[PDB]
């Protein structure tokens, strides 16, 4: 009874890659996707310079070694909050894929929101929605800037309410709000299909694997 | 017995004379007095019924996703328009 | 919210010009609130009335709350010197016993 | 395993060197009345005009030519302590590129 | 009865606060795993700010040996009138056929840069490809 939710719940965190993760991407993969191209020197946030790994004629090019570590954290960071059957918000504002991500959020089982973002959606959710509505446990930003290139009101928002936040960061993003930041190439569509594949086979791996460790533990308890 | 038998009875029973028929007696199925636009939009965990719930506007969004995958397949698989004449836009 | 506490820091009757009453009055009131365990936060709260201005800014200070460290439960862990605009604020560490000896505001 | 560093100095991308007046192939995968949307496989596409001769014949999946100019169209602007993208790149469309 | 104050510390230390202090008695459920699996850097609020005098960036300029050699291909011949086609990923233009045979006399130890230019520009005229020295 007592020992089968905490096993459940206490088990998975035992593991650095309880979920397997890792076997998704590969450097060699995300190169494919040009998820290594960033803006020229001009657009640059200063605080995308660490992520940088040098300018080849003026494009800024981006890691993909820092990417792959980040992208292992972020990835396996959204598996935990998946299996303990969180709620996870898509979000972007790029209209070229807003029909993508809403269809990803579909697939995976979880929530997107790629339309104009209401003031007070977080930090006034009880007046929009009702008095109990649950806000999501984990917002993922698949893009960090508005359509006016100034941060996704989302951004700060979610950290004034305490949710942690799995957003791609380009070379003029600014990542610093973000808690698990995957620095990599937001503007091509084959970046961004590729990540949006990541994000839906971690999500749909780990609510299997919850299913597969509830069957489990609970036939031992009449076994 | 049917909604119209039960407005003629209402009507016999408690005849009133005000101008304004909104203002009169009325025995009506709940469906049609209460706004229709109030209910639960989330079960018991918390987790909203439909993927678009934190837009705050999921059906008319809902709609809009449908009618615009409609127009890719269209546009990407590829007469007479005016198959209907005499028709308006719903308002 | 029965282990906070809230006092009051300042209270200004201001009045602007508006066609309601020609000059129109205001209210703004700032408070402070804190458990008295190491959760504090202040917040403004403006209204045309006192009563209103008192709960707008006692329930959004509860939104803003500060987790500030104490050396042992009783003071700070180290000086403090600081200047925030045009104001200078000074504070030193100290041993048992020796008491809040500070601006009355600091004190509260 | 093929390192990163490996794979950029030997990449199509790299091998071009400067991108203006540049030859290269793209792809149109979008069309909004004449204006066609062409990725030549770099971070931002390109939006060209249907020529008049053999219009019909651009049409989704077509592969083409192009005259790059530059990757990113971006400029900065008095006042402004950042570049101004419209995240877009420059081309010249020279017409379809011969199966054979 | 929260933080809403997202310039100073961060999610998970602000979070860490409110349980000491006693306001949030239930953990969130993302908690325990972001003990577990912290991000590389901590997500705390930093200010963008300018450099100013003689501060600089730290971005190193990407240029490989071959560039040396593609410049001078490009001066000389321009671009390949063979169009480059950046899909496939294994292409090989024009010029970098050059810049490989180029390479390969360099090898056998030949010093001097004009020597290697007008051998490599033969060496492919065998191979068939057209080179036009295009000088407009
Ligand atoms: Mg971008």
């Amino acid at each position: 009874g007592d020992d089968f939710q905490s096993r459940i719940l206490d088990t998975p965190l035992q593991h650095s890659d309880f979920f397997n993760v890792k076997e998704l991407f590969s450097v060699k993969s995300l190169f494919e996707a040009r998820v290594h191209l960033g803006h020229k020197a001009g657009c640059r946030h200063r605080f995308m310079e660490p992520y940088i790994f040098g300018n080849r004629l003026g494009q800024d090019i981006i890691d993909l070694d820092q990417t792959a570590l980040n992208l292992q954290l972020a990835l396996n960071f959204t598996a935990h909050v998946a299996y303990r059957k969180g709620i996870i918000l898509f979000v972007s504002r790029n209209r070229q894929f807003s029909h993508l991500i809403e269809t990803t959020a579909q697939a995976c089982g979880e929530y997107a929101h790629t339309r104009y973002f209401k003031g007070g959606l977080l930090t006034n959710a009880q007046l929009l929605f009702g008095p109990s509505v649950r806000l999501p446990d984990l917002i993922i930003f698949l893009h960090t800037l508005n359509n006016v290139f100034e941060p996704h009101v989302a951004v700060r928002d979610a950290a004034k309410m305490n949710i942690p936040t799995v957003g791609i960061v380009d070379t003029n993003c600014n990542p610093c709000l973000i808690t698990y930041p995957i620095p990599g190439n937001d503007d091509s569509p084959q970046a961004i299909q590729l990540f949006c594949k990541l994000f839906r086979t971690t999500i749909n791996r780990a609510k299997e694997k919850r299913r597969q460790m509830e069957a489990l533990h609970r036939l031992q308890s009449p076994k | 017995f049917a909604e119209e038998d039960i407005d003629r009875a209402i009507a016999y029973l408690f005849p009133s004379g005000l101008f304004e028929k909104r203002a009169r007696p009325m025995m009506k199925h709940p469906e049609h007095i209460f706004p229709k636009q109030r209910a639960t939009q989330w079960g018991e965990d918390g987790r909203p019924f439909h993927f678009l719930f934190y837009t705050g506007k999921q059906s008319y969004y809902s709609l809009m996703h449908d009618v615009y995958g409609k127009v890719m397949q269209l546009e990407k698989h590829r007469a007479e328009s005016r198959d209907l004449i005499g028709s308006r836009w719903l308002i | 919210y029965e282990d906070f506490d809230t006092r009051i820091l300042e209270v200004r009757n201001v009045f602007n010009m508006t066609a309601k009453e020609g000059r129109k009055k205001s209210v703004r009131v700032l408070v402070a609130v804190g458990n008295g365990n190491g959760a504090a936060g202040f917040a403004i709260g403006k209204a045309a009335d006192r009563g209103d201005a008192f709960r707008k800014a006692k329930n959004r200070a509860i939104h803003y709350l500060h987790y500030i460290e104490r050396y042992e439960g009783h003071t700070i862990f180290h000086d403090i010197s600081l200047r925030f605009k045009r104001t200078q604020i000074r504070m030193k560490k100290q041993p048992r016993g020796y008491g809040l000896r500070c601006h009355r505001a600091i004190i509260t | 395993v093929e390192s990163f560093a490996s794979m950029l100095r030997h990449s199509p991308l790299t091998q071009l060197g400067p991108a203006k007046d540049k030859l290269v192939i793209g792809r149109i995968f979008h069309i909004v009345e004449d204006d066609l949307y062409i990725d030549f496989g770099g971070k931002f596409h390109c939006v060209c005009k249907r020529p008049d001769v053999d219009g019909e014949k651009y049409q989704r999946g077509t592969r083409v030519r192009l005259r790059l100019l530059d990757l990113e169209l971006t400029s900065r602007f008095l006042g402004g302590t950042t570049d101004t993208t419209i995240l877009e790149a420059d081309a010249v469309l020279l017409g379809l590129q011969e199966i054979r | 009865a929260g933080s809403r104050l997202e310039t100073v510390g961060s999610v998970f230390s602000r979070t860490r606060d409110l349980m000491r202090a006693g306001v949030l008695k239930e953990k969130p459920l993302w908690y325990d795993i972001y003990k577990a699996f912290p991000p590389l850097r901590e997500p705390v609020f930093r200010r963008p700010r300018l450099r100013y005098g003689k501060a600089k960036a730290d971005i190193q300029d990407i240029f490989y040996q071959e560039d040396q050699i593609r410049a001078k291909f490009f001066a000389t011949y321009g671009s390949g009138q063979k169009a480059f086609d950046l899909f496939n990923p294994n292409f090989k233009s024009t010029c970098q056929r050059f810049v490989e045979k180029y390479t390969e006399l360099q090898n056998l130890g030949e010093t001097d840069e004009e020597k290697l230019f007008v051998e490599t520009g033969k060496a492919l005229l065998a191979e068939g490809i057209i080179l036009r020295r295009v000088r407009e």
